[PDB]
């Protein structure tokens, strides 16, 4: 999947690089 | 058409300045550790171990229902508001200290730690056998109540016969006031999964130990269940005891350490062989200051999952485990007569009490939902009772209708106007039992005031006005 | 209350057998409003279960015929050994373990910047309470005396 | 003292493999042996009625369960195959080349 | 990055022979011992621990 | 147009679905995406890895 | 955690403070006197380390 937030290692991953997903 | 991907709580909702501290007085319970006393049905002394989950269900205050003296921050046309868990302390009052629990009847054959020869069998070799168990501290914070995890008789594909094994099956279910944690002996339901009624100790015989589920609380799409959790667990096995009984599966006639048959048939004392079905006695070692979790303030800054600490329905789940204070006192009483000078076994009843202490303290921050349509029905999508416990959704679809409304409505002369059916039926967790504080009645904005507010404060910088 | 929870006098040793054991009220000595009883503290507690016994006395609440019991429930009536159960009021030999030099939170210098509550050091009414418990320091050292005369071989 | 239930982040391996899962393949190697916990369970399969505990009645079973749950985070690379790398590769490992093209 | 996730409580786990290859205890012995056919004994123990 | 509905689709997914003692192979009942010529026998054709 | 042997300097005072009572074995034929209520323990430093 490429919807990362989605997923506990992948928002992780996210929090990590900082790269936090657009706000809608 | 509506949305998909959960997003984070942070893009619709928006927080204040406005910062509230509610806590408990002080809460006590006392009990008895291993069993529940009763008559013969009304609880006279209820169980209290220190081995149980304590799972606060927090009531907070309807935050749109306050009188803020100046309200033009935000409009009850279109938004609604909702509290934000920022800062938690989990306070415990009693002493460190480690308590003991036991079987009068255990299913222990011998210590095979070290055997000076070799062994026998008959009927009833049961013993009175004692153990600490494993060293546990948890704590659970979220706006649901948490999912815990046990292993639990399934049904087999095909029938079985008397006395063969049950077959395993991981049981999801929601962690209740006075569910008993994993001791060492494993997340297991004892009731189903152990006929004999001897195998473990008294308080967890007949109870279900659970764990909390974190793979599926952390892998849930909302992150409600919990959104802060700390623990701590240590076990190292103190001896190591073999079972009595049929043995259901017997050891395979093929040495695979050494490519070859074996049997004691050499030796006349060892041809039976001895039960090899093991279990270590857990044993939670030292206790200490240094390593507690508890009476620390936790400041919620970034929570786990999409759910950024708010406390939706006004609700907030706090669940507890603290093997560290599990000291059980020793009460006795003199029975018969306060008159002998000689003692006597008979001449005193022997108790045993345990009891906790717990005090919770919260810093709330107030945050304000503006409830355009996409908003809308991403909450409603999320869970629905939070649009129909703030009015605002089902806009009213009859019109009105004649009820007739008999004059005399007790005469022989008319039909029965009975009606008047319903009970109210609101609550959903009406099936579960959890430790219900009330802080409704408890909310205040003078944090200064209050321990954990002025930590609060101090931590933020925001000192006091002079 | 050892002295009015224990009418047996014997359940715990001598020196706190007729004592009331105490522990700090830290949670009502932190919510007190204006931060006085204490404006600093420290702790340092530890213990592990060192050996695992029973008492003997007549049984207070028998243990219940259902799941409750455990082991015990499932009645060795058929079995002279075991119909009669063995008491299960359980108690733990507390034991603090090694004591350590680097462990010690006394012989040191504290200083008193900020306290917990409102009350920052000030010493009203010219007094101060200093409240001190070492259990790292409790070794009971053994006298002997010759009575009967230094003269015997 | 728990190795498990952290994120790694693989920011640079110990060799020249740097993280690339050549073939499409992972292979992830796992012991733990803090949860290694025993349940012992037993049946009454001899012993429906019985008031009286008896050793001969009861039959007892040893079981274990584990439970695992992998989660990895993948990065998209590309590779432009010249006669360099496509050398380099067939020394590499031939299977690499036979199980793409070129 | 990775992340294996691990489910069930912490706990240790002992394994046994019920014919175990052991003569006698040496640790302590108080005098000396003796011996047969077929000395073996139902003995049990905790693994190393390895992560 | 579609929303998540708010109960979620976590399936629970045994590794072994033919072993005793888990309840049933757990999909008898054909609720979600049964093409109404269930009834019809055709000469099915699979183009899905043809294209 | 051991015991002296001797002729008793001070006695156990007849009172019990735990329970509040005065106490005497003098029920049984055993305990009607007291063992010796001076105890001594044998000190032990632990693992000596490198470090």
């Amino acid at each position: 999947s490429q919807d990362l937030d989605q997923f506990a290692l992948g928002r992780k991953f996210l929090y990590q690089a900082g790269i936090r997903t657009a706000v809608t | 058409t509506p949305v998909a991907k959960v997003q984070s709580t942070d893009e619709y909702v928006y927080p204040t300045s406005l910062f509230c501290h509610a806590h408990t007085d002080r809460l006590l319970t006392v009990g008895h550790p291993f069993f529940s006393v009763i008559d013969n049905d009304k609880v006279t002394v209820p169980k209290v171990s220190g081995n149980q989950y304590r799972v606060f269900r927090l009531k907070f205050p309807d935050p749109n229902k306050f009188a803020l003296p100046q309200k033009d921050f935000y409009d009850p046309e279109k938004e609604r508001l909702v509290w934000r868990l920022r800062g938690l302390e989990i306070g415990r009052g009693g002493p460190l200290g480690i308590g003991t629990t036991g079987h009068p009847l255990f299913n222990k054959l011998g210590d095979t730690e070290n055997p000076n020869k070799y062994q026998q069998g008959s009927k009833d070799n049961r013993q009175n056998t004692s153990m600490d168990p494993k060293q546990t501290q948890l704590f659970i914070v979220g706006c649901e109540p948490p999912t815990g995890e046990h292993w639990d008789v399934a049904k087999p594909c095909g029938a079985l016969e008397k006395g063969d094994c049950p077959p395993i099956q991981l049981v999801n279910s929601v962690i209740e006031d006075g569910d008993m944690c994993d001791i060492g002996f494993g997340n297991m339901n004892f009731k189903e999964l152990q006929q004999d009624r001897s195998g473990v100790p008294l308080d967890i015989v007949s109870t279900r130990c659970k764990w909390p589920d974190f793979l599926k609380m952390t892998n849930e799409a909302y992150g409600d269940k919990m959104f802060f959790f700390g623990r701590r667990e240590q076990v190292y096995a103190r001896h190591f005891f073999t079972r009595n009984g049929s043995v259901g599966e017997p050891i395979p006639n093929s040495v695979s350490p050494s490519d070859f048959y074996y049997a004691p048939d050499s030796t006349q004392d060892q041809k039976t062989l001895a039960p090899s079905v093991y279990f270590g006695t857990p044993s939670g070692s030292l206790v200490s200051s240094d390593g507690q979790l508890f009476n620390r303030p936790f400041w919620l800054q970034r929570a786990q999952g999409n759910n950024n600490g708010v406390c939706w329905h006004n609700e907030l789940f706090v669940t507890v485990v603290d093997n560290t204070r599990n000291t059980n006192f020793t009460i006795s009483q003199q029975t018969n007569t306060p008159n002998p000078d000689t003692y006597d076994s008979t001449n005193f009843k022997n108790y045993l009490r345990h009891v906790e202490q717990f005090e919770l303290s919260l810093i709330a921050q107030l945050c304000k939902v503006p409830l355009d349509p996409g908003v809308l029905a991403h909450i409603n999508t999320m869970n629905p009772t939070i649009l129909e416990n703030w009015n605002l959704g089902f806009v009213p679809p009859p019109q009105q209708s004649i009820s007739d409304d008999y004059r005399y409505i007790t005469s022989s002369a008319t039909r029965c106007p009975d009606q008047n059916p319903p009970k109210e039926r609101e609550d959903p967790y009406k099936g579960l039992i959890f430790w219900e504080v009330d802080l409704t009645e408890r909310f205040s904005q003078d944090l200064d005031q209050f321990a954990l507010g002025r930590k609060f404060l101090y931590q933020a910088g925001i000192r006091t006005a002079v």
